[PDB]
């Protein structure tokens, strides 16, 4: 946290940062969405799921949730998903995984470094993403940005 | 062409208990259009399914015994209000919302086909 | 919900009846004026196919900028006078005969059934969802010549306009 | 990102800017030059198109543009027209005190919206080019500006020239909803059959609508009652370049738009093909006869020889390809452009253009009256000229796919037409003291500007119209290498 | 519940800009009472009760469906682009993805009005007086919309929430003041000159409530105008060099349109007519090139970001 | 059910569907030899296409043409893109090939209806459809847009 | 979807019933040929045409790099071009 | 689906109240007693100020009490 | 969901327009029919892209383009009309 806005939600759980006065607007599914003003692309959202499951690691493995999770659920079908390595970290007592892709349109030069969590009956899946063309600067600010996301209760 | 089917004669009861199953079996499997956020087709398909039950549960429960008809409507009316707070939400997009809704229509809809 | 298709059908109405104005008003300006309500039933109908850049873009360029100079036309009135301009047995048999076939075609079609069909092609790819973003990252790149031909199409336009409106 | 498939447009968009850039400094210190920089980039641009000769049908913009040998072929003949038309206007100008800067753009983006629609793949540049060629049509036909007549008549073309347009693209909504959301035509007959609407009034509705929008471009005889009152008023160089190019154009579409999309109605699509054409072979070649005008029974003329051209689009690749309806128009261009040559020159020097006027070519001017009486026989084909084997081809591919209805109706209509063409070769060569004309009598050939290059352009078209019929199979040669339109 | 939490932003906007142009009015006459030298509030509401309590006034001719609708439409090319004001970070009408784009398009059928307004009197005065409206509504949309354009293109959004926002990442040197005062000049004469403001009737037929129509539009153009010089080159909401957000943005947007409606007013009382002649070898060869130039101007700009 | 577009053929040498992850019959008959198909070109292929019980209702055959379809980016059915690419890791085709593919209805047309021109269809609700792909060629220039 | 605009249809109906109901309670209570303005207006359409074009590609610059710069530069070069082409002549002359 | 403030009364009505009674008096006072008082950067911020402060001034508009008396005078009438 | 109707609405135009370009005293009435077919099939292809293409624009896209070469054809059919209303005294 060095120039990092804790939002919480203390209703809904969920609690990460943003790098510096990101705005506030309505996504189409998502909440908060928090979009940078000058990009289009760059912006971390997070959405619900409710579910009936208590753990992501009993729902599936992670390299194989990942799979289903973007080859089937975030990539369109006119763009490819590369995803690339994805990661797991353990917070206080509930696995916490993060990830990374990107969708190669034939136009369109992005991708996303999402992440995935559980809890209280929800299903919390933040993405962040940004351009291709500009995205080994904005790598790992994303990356401390988006792996501190908290589940709280 | 909903707009012949104005024109053309109303369902037989055996015809909506056909209907009613196509409609149920086709609900089964809209989960690949919520995921990815497809609201246009979404709102399509749950317009035109409730124009679709409108017309259908009148009609099928003409063939139902009294036994039937009161638990029937019950659900039936539990369906048409759980589809209709379905469509607030899908045309006030929200997924989970929508997606609750839809596992309600899921779960009222189960029984409607058990008549 | 209702308010939608009745708001459609409304539209629909309100539409036709501009239309057979344009056609089949004595006045020409009453004619043009009709036509101006039936492009802001268009835009209106527009919005109703959630296709919103599309509709405040017709409402732009095809009223603020067609008609205003249609009208200028039109009160500067000029000048009078197998399918050609002859009528009074021809185009209303090739009409009647050619909306029989059109109303045959699109009320008996399932439609919701082909948009049940071809389906994987409008999931709305999800890192973008705004329409004017979409249209410029479509329109830009991808149908990258008609957009530069056009730009040529109305520069000719211009010109011609400029070498033949002058004299 | 790179489309150097599209290099010979590119050539034709630096010709717009050096155009431009020309008509923004002196504005009246260069006539000649100018006409210079668009001659030399029409021959940059064919020169480019056959350095690009042997690549590959390569689809080049994204999902858009198709470089194929066969639109490579009718990019080079509307190149060719342009090229074998452009002077036919030098004198023209100067006569009628127009202007020949943004007339040069007007060729210019004509040929290059007919180089565009060769080429489309898209739904949308098969509406972008056909009408930006059709707008820079419309800028062409309303350019004498002088009477009523002209005017009128290009504004009654303007409402079915948008008409014509608006039809065809309604068949392409009809496309777009019916084959899903697709377009590119690859894509379109697997988005019919993606949505199971291969059998379905949709698409039949869609193949009607969009082939009376193509014969609408074709003049073929439904759709025909445009080119005679347009080609009174409309000036004649125009006249050549807009239905020459025009017709080019349109068979280029007419072959493209219907065999990738619709080769699973082509039952239909040949029943409707075939009702036009033997409609315009017989109406055009029987209108033909009975007009005392020479733009308006050639207007006629063009549609009889685009009635025999689509025979050669019924025939697929294989029972007699397109190659036949590709050197047809091959010879098209090289008979009729001469034609119009020395309508043109009939009228630079006398200033009428009708057709009693005529009666004493031969005593006047031997070379004007040899040189239209060689491209009429070319046009009806009695000797071995170019006409006579491209008809020939025609019939040939037609008689082995079977189509006997086809060619001998052509056979019948070409008589008919040698009849009407003999019917103009009775005036330029007799000559009786008083049949001769006070619009005749004075021909006066000396008082001209120079020698000009619409006698060499007219003497390149009558020899393109004698020695390609004795000189045809290198032209069969390279015209049956276009197998991949599909 | 399912209607009423819908209507009242718009019966509040509705509210809100009656309020507005009534201190329009009663600004203009304050400024006129300064350059010129209570109950006063009240006479604007006084003038508007005049001028709505009258006679129909229809002559012989037939055109009254038009002589109906033409102020009307003349009022609906402002009044329905009102619901595209971020006020604050919150209250504005709708989420509007296209934000600036459907006024150029509201404030563009603004001549279909005029036209019809020249048609609906019959009298040769109020037919040149439309021809020449409209004419001027035509002439003046180019730059008005290309410096809408170069503003759109700083911030590469048309939602005019997304730009409001947008302005205030550097503070105040962030705003559009310095980054296009160029295109704010432009902005500043296409808002001062359409309105038959800077420049100079054409109602000599149209008299009772349908002169108050005319009145009414001709004053809400300029608070929409003045709404978009707050929303483009000053600042939504943002003094940056809960709920009291909102409560204190709307005042300093309103501040910023009182600001550029005394320069507005002021600029029309030291100003003259231009004579329609300079009037239209401003807007067309001399507005619109500059508005071309810093259209290329911010165009090589913003390749660095 | 009806409107089956009567075209006989001869039929296909019938095989054994070793089934996929997604529930696809697959059988590839034929191995290609050459380039594997690109994901978001034009192909070109032949097929048979067969209801449940295996009655024919489509052909490229009938249309004499190989149909060119752009695979991979949705334009077709999800059982076309996943038994001709692949996509639980089954290997793409090689051109000149020849498979045998059981679509199920997850991956087809669902219970839906697919195709009513006029009451009756094309296609009825859950048919199970099995294609008959002849993948003979990669359209010569095309492009992954 | 109906949600962008779902206030807007209110907001028009209230706007468009507004005047008619103002004439009702009003109504119950109490040849020239200059075609230079017409030349304006005809640069003005296809000026306005080229304007639209630029609407969306500045919409949708800013996922682009300098490619989508120098299509719509040759755009507004083409643009530019048309207006030295109006200076130059006898095009506005006011 | 948020319902960040779940008040239900006593909110923002408050403040209108609020805004609607305490400020016009003292803003119209303000007015009067500089109206002559004032630099024209003073009258173009209180021009500012009463441009955005309109609508309060409804319930002040008629009426007018303490406003007329430039003597010493008494109620001769 | 009656929602095919406005398709039916847009056969309503391409056919009044028609009829209307058929039967026209004037030039500038046809043109405003012309208009109106250009309108019909623009809608046609609007709905198309609402039913059936929405990640791409295709439909939409056209939109705009077939309103852009509708505004080419107005803008020099009219200026053919007004160098008519030129040309005659």
């Amino acid at each position: 946290p060095k120039s990092y806005s804790p939002f919480v939600d203390r209703e809904d759980g969920y609690s990460y940062y943003y790098p510096s006065d990101w705005r506030e607007f309505d996504f189409r599914a998502h909440d908060s969405a928090f979009k940078d003003r000058y990009l289009q692309l760059q912006n971390v959202r997070v959405r619900f799921i409710p579910t009936e499951k208590n753990d992501i690691h009993e729902v599936g493995p992670m390299e194989e949730v990942v799979y289903d999770l973007v080859k089937h659920k975030f990539a369109a079908p006119n763009q490819v998903a590369t995803i690339y390595d994805m990661k797991e970290r353990v917070e206080d007592g509930k696995n916490y995984y993060t990830f990374e892709y990107g969708l190669r349109t034939p136009i369109y030069a992005t991708t996303s470094f999402a992440t995935v969590a559980v809890g209280n009956n929800r299903y919390y899946t933040l993405i962040v993403g940004a351009n291709e063309r500009r995205w080994r600067k904005v790598k790992k600010q994303l990356q401390v940005v988006a792996d501190s996301l908290k589940i709280l209760q | 062409f909903i707009k012949e089917k104005y024109f053309m004669p109303g369902l037989s009861p055996e015809d909506a208990a056909a209907r009613i199953k196509q409609t149920a079996e086709g609900l089964r499997d809209m989960r690949e259009m919520l995921d990815h956020m497809s609201w246009r087709y979404v709102i399509f398909y749950i317009r035109l399914k409730q124009a679709y039950l409108s017309q259908d549960l009148t009609n099928a429960m003409n063939i139902l015994p009294e036994s039937r008809r009161n638990d029937y409507v019950q659900a039936a009316n539990e369906l048409v209000e759980n589809m209709s707070e379905l469509d607030f939400y899908v045309r006030t997009p929200k997924v989970y919302e929508s997606y609750l809704y839809y596992e309600k229509t899921l779960k009222s809809i189960d029984n409607v086909v058990e008549f | 919900g209702p308010i939608h298709d009745f708001l459609l059908v409304f539209l629909g109405s309100g539409l036709l009846v501009g239309g057979l104005g344009v056609v089949l008003l004595p006045n020409p300006i009453f004619s043009a004026f009709s036509l101006g309500f039936v492009l802001v039933c268009i835009s209106l109908l527009y919005i109703l196919s959630n296709s919103h850049f599309v509709a405040a873009a017709q409402l732009l360029i095809y009223v603020g900028a067609i008609n205003v100079l249609i009208i200028f036309a039109v009160m500067f009135m000029n000048d009078s006078e197998n399918l050609w301009t002859i009528g009074n047995g021809i185009t209303s048999l090739v009409c009647t005969t050619i909306l029989f076939l059109l109303m045959s075609t699109i009320l008996d079609t399932s439609w919701y059934g082909v948009i049940w069909t071809t389906k994987l092609n409008q999931i709305l790819e999800q890192d973008l969802i705004s329409n004017s973003q979409q249209i410029g990252i479509h329109l830009s790149t991808d149908f990258f010549l008609p957009f530069e031909l056009i730009s040529i199409i109305l520069l000719v336009a211009l010109i011609g306009a400029i070498s033949v409106a002058r004299q | 990102f790179d489309g150097s498939f599209i290099f010979p447009e590119c050539i034709l968009i630096f010709g717009l800017i050096l155009l431009l850039m020309i008509d923004s400094t002196s504005d009246q210190k260069d006539i000649p030059w100018l006409y210079f920089i668009s001659s030399t980039s029409f021959v940059m641009s064919i020169t480019a198109l056959l350095f690009r000769w042997r690549e590959e049908p390569m689809i080049s913009f994204s999902g858009n543009f198709q470089t194929n040998n066969f639109n490579e072929i009718f990019q080079f003949l509307i190149l060719l027209c342009s090229t074998l038309c452009i002077p036919l206007s030098v004198e023209y100008i100067e006569c009628t005190e127009m202007a020949i800067t943004e007339f040069l753009l007007f060729i210019l983006t004509a040929t290059l919206g007919g180089m565009f629609l060769c080429g489309a793949n898209d739904l949308i540049t098969i509406f972008v080019a056909p009408e930006c060629f059709s707008l820079c049509s419309y800028l062409l036909s309303g350019y004498t500006k002088k009477d009523i007549r002209s005017n009128e008549a290009t504004m009654k073309y303007l409402l079915m020239g948008g008409a014509s347009s608006s039809i065809l693209v309604h068949g392409f909504s009809w496309l777009y909803g019916s084959s899903g959301g697709e377009i590119e035509l690859q894509e379109i007959v697997n988005g019919l059959i993606n949505t199971q609407m291969y059998n379905s009034p949709g698409i039949s509705i869609a193949l009607i609508f969009i082939t009376v929008g193509i014969g609408f471009k074709l003049s073929l005889a439904p759709s025909h009652q445009w080119t005679p009152d347009v080609y009174e008023d409309s000036p004649t160089p125009v006249v050549a370049f807009l239905s020459v190019t025009s017709k080019v154009a349109a068979s280029a579409s007419a072959t493209r738009i219907f065999d990738i999309p619709f080769y699973f109605s082509s039952n239909e699509w040949h029943l409707l093909l075939e009702i036009l054409a033997i409609l315009s072979m017989i109406f055009g070649n029987l209108i033909a006869i009975t007009q005392t005008s020479m733009k308006r029974m050639l207007a006629y003329s063009s549609i009889g020889q685009i009635g025999y051209v689509i025979i050669g689009i019924i025939v697929g690749d294989s029972n007699g390809g397109y190659a036949s309806m590709i050197t047809y128009m091959l010879f098209y261009i090289a008979m009729n452009l001469g034609t119009f040559a020395c309508i043109i020159l009939f009228g630079l020097r006398t200033g009428t253009d009708n057709i009693r006027d005529y009666a004493g070519l031969y005593t006047k001017d031997p070379f004007l009256a040899l040189s239209l009486a060689l491209c009429l026989l070319s046009l009806g084909g009695l000797p071995p000229l170019a006409g006579f084997f491209g008809k020939l081809h025609l019939f040939w591919c037609g008689w082995q796919a079977g189509l006997y209805f086809l060619v001998s109706i052509g056979l019948l209509t070409s008589v008919l037409s040698i009849y009407y063409y003999l019917k103009i070769i009775k005036l330029l060569m007799t000559g009786r003291n008083q049949e001769i004309t006070p619009h005749m009598r004075n021909y006066r050939i000396s008082p001209l500007r120079s020698n000009n290059s619409i006698e060499l352009s007219m003497i390149v078209c009558v020899i393109a119209s004698t020695i390609p019929g004795i000189s045809m199979n290198p032209i069969i040669a390279i015209a049956q290498d276009t197998l991949f339109s599909f | 519940y399912g209607l009423i939490w819908i209507f009242v932003p718009i019966f509040s906007l509705v509210l809100g800009i009656i309020t507005g142009v009534l201190v329009i009015v009663w600004l203009e006459r304050e400024i006129s009472a300064g350059i010129q030298q209570p109950l006063g509030i009240l006479q604007a509401l006084a003038d508007g009760t005049k001028l709505l309590f009258k006679e129909n006034l229809r002559p012989s001719r037939g055109n009254t469906p038009l002589f109906s609708i033409g102020p009307s439409i003349a009022v609906i090319s402002i009044l329905l682009s009102y619901s595209v004001i971020p006020f604050s970070n919150h209250l504005v009408l709708a989420d509007l993805n296209i934000g600036i784009f459907l006024w150029i398009a509201i404030s563009s059928i603004a001549p279909i009005g005029l036209l019809m307004s020249g048609y609906g009197s019959n009298n040769k005065y109020s037919f040149l007086g439309g021809l020449r409206a409209a004419a001027q509504s035509i002439s003046y949309e180019i730059p008005l919309t290309l410096c809408v354009l170069s503003i759109s293109l700083l911030s590469n959004s048309l939602s005019t929430v997304d730009i409001v926002e947008a302005q205030s990442k550097y503070g105040f040197w962030g705003w559009n003041l310095w980054r296009q005062p160029i295109g704010f000049i432009i902005f500043l004469i296409s808002s001062l000159a359409e309105c038959e403001r800077l420049p100079f009737g054409y109602q000599t037929e149209y008299s009772g409530i349908k002169f108050g129509l005319f009145y009414v539009a001709s004053y809400l153009n300029l608070l929409i105008s003045s709404l978009f010089v707050t929303v483009l080159y000053l600042g939504g909401w943002n003094i940056s060099i809960q709920i009291f957000g909102t409560t204190i943005g709307i005042f300093i947007t309103l501040a910023k349109t009182y600001l550029f409606l005394f320069v507005s007013i002021a600029t029309r009382w030291t100003l003259p007519r231009l004579r329609m002649d300079q009037l239209l070898n401003l807007g067309w060869k001399f507005l619109l090139p500059i508005s071309l130039g810093n259209l290329l101007l911010t165009t090589s700009f913003q390749l660095f970001s | 059910a009806t409107r089956i577009d009567y075209y006989a053929t001869v039929g296909d040498p019938l095989c054994e569907y070793s089934y996929a992850k997604s529930g696809l019959g697959f059988c590839d008959l034929d191995v290609g030899f050459g380039d594997e198909a690109p994901r978001g070109v034009l192909v070109n292929i032949h097929y048979t296409a067969r209801f449940a019980d295996g009655t024919l209702f489509d052909s490229s055959y009938k249309r004499a043409r190989p149909l060119t379809m752009r695979i991979g980016v949705g334009k077709v059915i999800r059982g076309l893109d996943q038994g001709i690419l692949g996509g639980e890791g089954v290997p793409p085709m090689r051109v000149g090939g020849k498979r045998k593919l059981q679509i199920p209805p997850k991956l087809a047309y669902g219970p839906e209806p697919a195709g009513c021109f006029s009451g009756d269809c094309n296609i009825p609700g859950n048919a199970t459809l099995l294609y008959d792909i002849n993948f003979v060629e990669i359209y010569p220039g095309s492009n992954t847009r | 979807l109906l949600y962008e605009y779902d206030i807007f249809w209110a907001f028009l109906l209230i706007s468009s019933a507004i005047p008619v109901l103002a004439f009702l309670i009003s109504g119950v209570l109490s040849l020239q040929f200059r075609i230079r303005y017409y030349m304006f207006a005809l640069v003005f359409v296809v000026f306005d045409v080229e304007t639209v074009f630029l609407y969306p590609w500045a919409m949708s610059f800013d996922v682009l790099g300098v490619s989508a710069f120098i299509e719509a530069f040759i755009f507004v070069l083409i643009l530019i071009l048309g207006l030295v082409y109006a200076w130059r002549k006898g095009a506005l002359e006011w | 689906n948020q319902q960040e403030l779940s008040s239900v009364v006593l909110d923002i009505g408050i403040i209108s109240v609020w805004y609607f009674l305490v400020m016009p008096p003292i803003i119209m006072n303000w007015l009067r007693v500089r109206w002559y008082r004032r630099k024209f950067f003073e009258m173009y911020l209180q021009f500012m100020f009463v441009f955005m402060f309109f609508p309060g001034l409804l319930l002040w508009a008629p009426f007018l009490n303490f406003r007329k008396f430039p003597r010493d005078p008494n109620m001769k009438n | 969901m009656i929602l095919e109707h406005v398709l039916v609405l847009s056969a309503y135009l391409f056919l009044i327009g028609l009829y209307g370009l058929i039967t026209s005293r004037n030039m500038v009435r046809a043109l405003m029919c012309l208009e109106l077919i250009l309108n019909a099939v623009n809608m046609n292809f609007v709905t198309f892209s609402d039913f059936f293409d929405n990640s791409q624009l295709k439909g939409e896209i056209f939109c705009i383009f077939v309103i852009a070469i509708a505004a080419a054809e107005a803008a020099i059919g009219l200026a053919i009309v007004s160098s008519i209303y030129r040309n005659r005294k």
